[PDB]
């Protein structure tokens, strides 16, 4: 897992041969492995890069952080509010960092992962202060542009 | 993190000796080609460095220790219990005025989320 | 050192630590008498260290005065200052963040979920101050003070009613006489009776009720606390009346009544405070002296069972496919396989390498179907004699000829030709 690096963002275009391609100018990437859904038959977006040492892991993810591959915002990192198509590239702490702009964070953010690569499953959760914070969330947040994925933030409960 | 925390505490014991706003001991310093980081508002540490003056300042109180004794904290544990109760008096008091905050906001949200946002107006 | 600047500092933030926890420990509700001792305990040491802070704190003021004179100067200032900071401008190779400079006295006066006790307060125990039958502060006990008394009296004509009844009163007649050995009994139950409401009440302040108590002792009791209307002024010492306060006045300072007496004002002082201070303990705590004859009242009242309880308070594949045949391997904590399809596999499994890795040894295709521990570590050294002999090592096996000579000596090892060449 230390070796290895977790890819998030990946699109159709994207490959198992063609990460390991991209990544062996990084560093000798010996495995590529993509998890296929079970019904559609294809990757998820994430996928998994095995190398040889920590340290090509360690410059694949902090050079192809954030990266613009095939149209996707694509990443690699170490293996009630609902934000909903949020990119990988992104951390817990950038996370509060965006929210604070439009209000206060009573705590720190959590992001949904996957059960089997455990890098970023596409769907977060944060809680506000007040209504105000939540309702100018779902005003301005609610489709602004992130780094080249268009974020969705919505209501996790609400009573009529 | 201790080199830091000294060199404030050096610049909080240093700053609070002064008998002008801008005529200090650090302000003449910083031309003196010392870098000093902490002087800035922009840092995050002079947010704790101008909390470590304050709390100099107010050792240099007359009733802190220079040229009085206190009586009432050091020989009276009544007033000492007076005191806390009166703190925890104090701290119940606000608990109490951020509940009515949150019980203002909670309405004001309530009255919001209810208005008729379809009758509009242009004057 | 910074003295005035930096330990004041430091002392009166301790000061205001001690406060805030002061103030938690206050605004937390209590729900038992036990854990509200504790508590207070608790409360009165930190009370008692921020008093003892003060008092250090308080005494550092000689050399401020003389210092206030050259800290005050605008003539000096960024010199000193530069010469601290080249004082500290030693190596910063510690590498090592420290947040305990303020968080470790916040650590230090908080409680746990487990044991609602601070750091310094960790060894305190109510157990060590209060007995069981007490209560911690709920009832008093009196059977040791009623067996010294019936063995004092020499009669088993007292019970524990009687002895309540008499210990009751506070300016009554007494039931013995005061020249007589009932004496060194009360001052026991009168220095009992101090450690008890010093123990049912840590957060009041105990010198000044003793100095108060001492104040009334020498100012009222001794100059005719009892008035009348020989019943107009009673002495406490020498039980005796007096006719006006001119009499008692001038038999004050009389020759039998300082020292000519076996009761007078020089012996019997001692045992007159402490007869005041058994008074003024059963003047202050009546409610527990009451409440303790009510628990012996109902202990007295209720039957055996009644005191205990207040006391204690497709069988063919089975066969055709290896099973019901068992295998075992020690290197596997003795776990006992199945058929050999599961055996034969179980060596690359995660157990068994788990297994393997203890004694040291990697597994590979060589430790396979060896199960027991001898074997494999024999096997090791076998191998390991095997591979460590195959390989070519330069430094034992080459053949130097150093320029000591130049001609000779070509049985230099590869590092006695350093070390001739050094
Ligand atoms: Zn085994």
């Amino acid at each position: 897992q230390d070796a290895t690096v977790y890819v998030g963002g990946l699109d159709e275009k994207v490959s198992e041969p063609l990460l390991w391609e991209l990544f062996l100018q990084a560093g000798p990437v010996v495995n590529t492995h993509m998890p296929k859904d079970r019904v559609t038959g294809q990757h998820q977006g994430y996928g998994f890069v095995e190398f040889l040492s920590e340290e090509d892991a360690d410059y694949a993810i902090k050079i192809m952080n954030m990266i613009k591959l095939y149209g996707k915002p694509i990443r690699v990192n170490k293996a009630n509010i609902f934000i909903g198509n949020l990119d990988p590239e992104i951390d817990e702490k950038l996370l509060y960092d965006t929210f604070s702009a439009f209000g206060v964070i009573l705590q720190t953010p959590k992001i949904m992962r996957d059960p089997d690569t455990g890098n970023s499953k596409g769907y977060a959760f944060i809680n506000f202060a007040s209504f105000d914070a939540s309702d100018a969330a779902i005003e301005a947040m609610n489709g602004q542009y992130l780094c080249n994925r268009p974020i969705t933030v919505s209501y996790a409960f609400k009573k009529d | 993190s201790a080199f830091d925390l000294d060199v404030v505490k050096l610049t909080a014991q240093f700053v609070a000796r002064n008998g002008r706003q801008f005529l200090t001991q650090l302000m003449q310093k910083e031309q003196r080609n010392y870098q000093f980081d902490f002087l800035r508002p922009q840092h995050s540490l002079f947010n704790y460095f101008t909390k470590l003056v304050e709390q100099y300042t107010k050792i240099l109180i007359p009733p802190k220790g220079l040229f009085s004794k206190l009586k009432k904290e050091a020989e009276n544990p009544r007033e000492v219990l007076d005191q806390v109760c009166y703190r925890v008096e104090w701290a119940k008091f606000q608990e109490r005025e951020r509940k009515k905050e949150e019980e203002e906001k909670e309405k004001e949200r309530v009255a919001y989320a209810q208005i008729d946002w379809h009758d509009f107006v242009v004057v | 050192m910074e003295t005035i600047l930096e330990q004041q500092r430091r002392y009166h933030e301790e000061k205001e630590r001690l406060m805030d926890v002061m103030a938690k420990e206050m605004l937390t509700k209590k729900s038992t008498l036990r854990d509200q001792i504790n508590s207070d305990h608790r409360t009165r040491a930190m009370q008692d260290r921020y008093m003892e802070v003060s008092g250090n704190l308080r005494d550092l003021y000689d050399d401020k005065d003389g210092l206030r004179k050259e800290e005050l100067n605008a003539i000096s200032g960024p010199n000193e200052f530069a010469e601290f900071y080249n004082r500290l401008k030693q190596i910063k190779e510690f590498h090592r963040k420290h947040p305990n400079e303020i968080c470790v006295p916040m650590s230090v006066e908080f409680e746990e979920l487990l044991k609602a006790r601070e750091n310094p307060s960790e060894e305190a125990q109510n157990l060590v101050e209060f007995t069981d039958e007490e209560g911690y502060g709920r009832y008093l006990d009196l059977h040791d003070c009623y067996l010294k008394y019936i063995n004092l009296k020499a009669s088993e004509k007292l019970d524990y009613i009687t002895y309540l009844s008499i210990f009751d009163q506070l300016f009554d007649i007494p039931k013995e006489r005061k020249n007589a050995e009932y004496k060194r009994y009360l001052e026991m139950l009168l220095e009992y009776l101090q450690d008890y409401t010093d123990r049912v009440k840590p957060l009041q302040d105990q010198n000044e009720l003793f100095g108060k108590i001492q104040a009334e002792f020498e100012k009222k009791w001794e100059n005719g606390t009892f008035p009348g209307w020989e019943e107009r002024a009673q002495r406490l010492f020498s039980t005796k009346g007096k006719s006006l306060e001119s009499l008692d006045t001038s038999l004050f300072a009389k020759n039998p009544k300082s020292k000519g007496t076996k009761r007078d004002t020089e012996r019997n002082k001692d045992i007159a405070f402490l007869e005041a201070q058994i008074y003024e303990y059963v003047e202050i705590l009546g409610e527990q002296r009451h409440l303790t004859h009510e628990n012996v009242q109902r202990k007295q009242a209720r039957t055996g069972e009644e005191r205990e309880e207040e006391e204690e308070e497709p069988y063919w594949l089975y066969k055709l496919h290896g099973l019901n045949i068992n295998y075992n391997c020690e290197i596997c904590g003795n776990y006992t396989y199945r058929g050999p399809k599961a055996f034969q596999r179980h060596f690359a499994e995660w157990r068994h390498a788990h297994g393997m890795r203890c004694l040291g040894i990697p597994n590979t295709a060589h430790f396979a179907n060896v199960t027991q521990i001898e074997d494999a570590v024999s096997l090791w050294a076998k191998l390991k004699l095997q591979k460590a002999s195959e390989r070519w090592q330069p430094d034992t096996e080459e053949e130097y000829e150093d320029s000591s000579g130049n001609v000779v000596n070509k049985k230099t090892y590869e590092d006695l030709k350093r070390q001739g060449l050094l």
